[PDB]
């Protein structure tokens, strides 16, 4: 399965 | 005094929301979320209707704080020597939409339709109140699992809504539009529609479509999951490379894929309980 991640805004 | 009106509890989400702590209002045991922002780290400032100098986040939260359950409600705020403290409502039980999609995978289109519709109504409420969120993403959406109602959170990247061009941006790059990547220029509504196309793809495919700048500007949308032709059409329209080719919010909500949305309570009973 693929790599799903969060992404910071900031 | 803050520490007298609120019993302060432990950190929420281990910092993933920022410096947000659990709380209860001593006045009526109301659950709250207590968010701290450092003055030194605040970029944009504004003035309250009376004139007091506060973080823009407080300005925008106050502007949307009237009754609509689609956006998080600011109940109060406090200024400290080095920081501002924001008292937000705390729905319970909740899960944010990022974690919800991770656990459940790509969502059934009926569920994506209900969630997307509620996000559209919440963003319309923001724009109606003169507020541009600029960081619409699944991480900034809370699901009330009992009531089936979604809440838009984190106005820390937002701005007053204007009709002229924006040349600054500090939201999430993988939800940002190609005119921002290419030219560092965007208009607020059409950029919001782009981020909503990213969000809708995220819901029906189980992850966002683009990770790299070249994918954002390239104009190709590959579907990794079975998605209806009507839903694919809406997503590709929201993700039009040129901002003037994107739908208005009215066109999104009149799109064939958006018809016959479930009510929030129906959504909770069918999909969340
Ligand atoms: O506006 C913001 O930035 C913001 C951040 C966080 C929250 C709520 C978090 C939350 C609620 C209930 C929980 O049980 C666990 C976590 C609301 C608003």
């Amino acid at each position: 399965a693929r790599k799903r991640r969060r992404h910071p805004s900031g | 005094p803050l520490e007298s009106q609120y019993q302060v509890g432990p950190l929420l989400g281990s910092g993933g929301f920022g410096s947000v702590y659990s709380g209860i209002r001593v006045s009526d045991n109301l659950p709250v979320a207590i968010k701290h922002v450092e003055k030194d780290r605040i970029s944009d400032w504004g003035e309250l209707p009376n004139g007091t100098r506060v973080p823009m986040e407080v300005v925008l939260l106050k502007k949307v704080s009237s009754g609509f359950s689609g956006v998080i409600r600011l109940l109060d705020w406090f200024e400290r020597p080095d920081s501002f403290v924001l008292i937000l409502e705390r729905p319970e039980p909740v899960q944010d939409l990022f974690d919800f999609i991770t656990e459940r995978g790509a969502l059934q289109e009926e569920l994506a339709r209900s969630f997307f519709w509620q996000v559209l109504e919440a963003v319309r409420h923001c724009h109606n109140c003169g507020v541009l969120h600029r960081d619409i993403k699944d991480e900034n959406i809370l699901i009330d699992l009992n009531r089936g109602e979604l809440k838009l959170i984190d106005f820390g990247s937002g701005a007053l809504l204007k009709d002229t061009v924006y040349t600054d941006f500090d939201g999430t790059r993988v939800y940002s539009p190609p005119e921002w990547i290419r030219y560092h220029r965007y208009h607020g509504r059409s950029a919001a529609v782009w981020s909503l196309g990213i969000l809708l793809y995220d819901m029906v495919c189980g992850d966002i479509p683009f990770e790299h700048d070249e994918e954002i500007i390239g104009g190709q949308v590959f579907f990794r999951q079975r998605v209806s032709s009507e839903c694919q059409h809406l997503i590709r329209w929201c993700l039009a490379l040129r901002p003037s080719d994107r739908p208005t919010f009215e066109e999104i909500q009149n799109h064939p894929w958006m018809q016959d949305v479930l009510l929030p309570q129906e959504t909770a009973e069918i999909h969340l309980h």
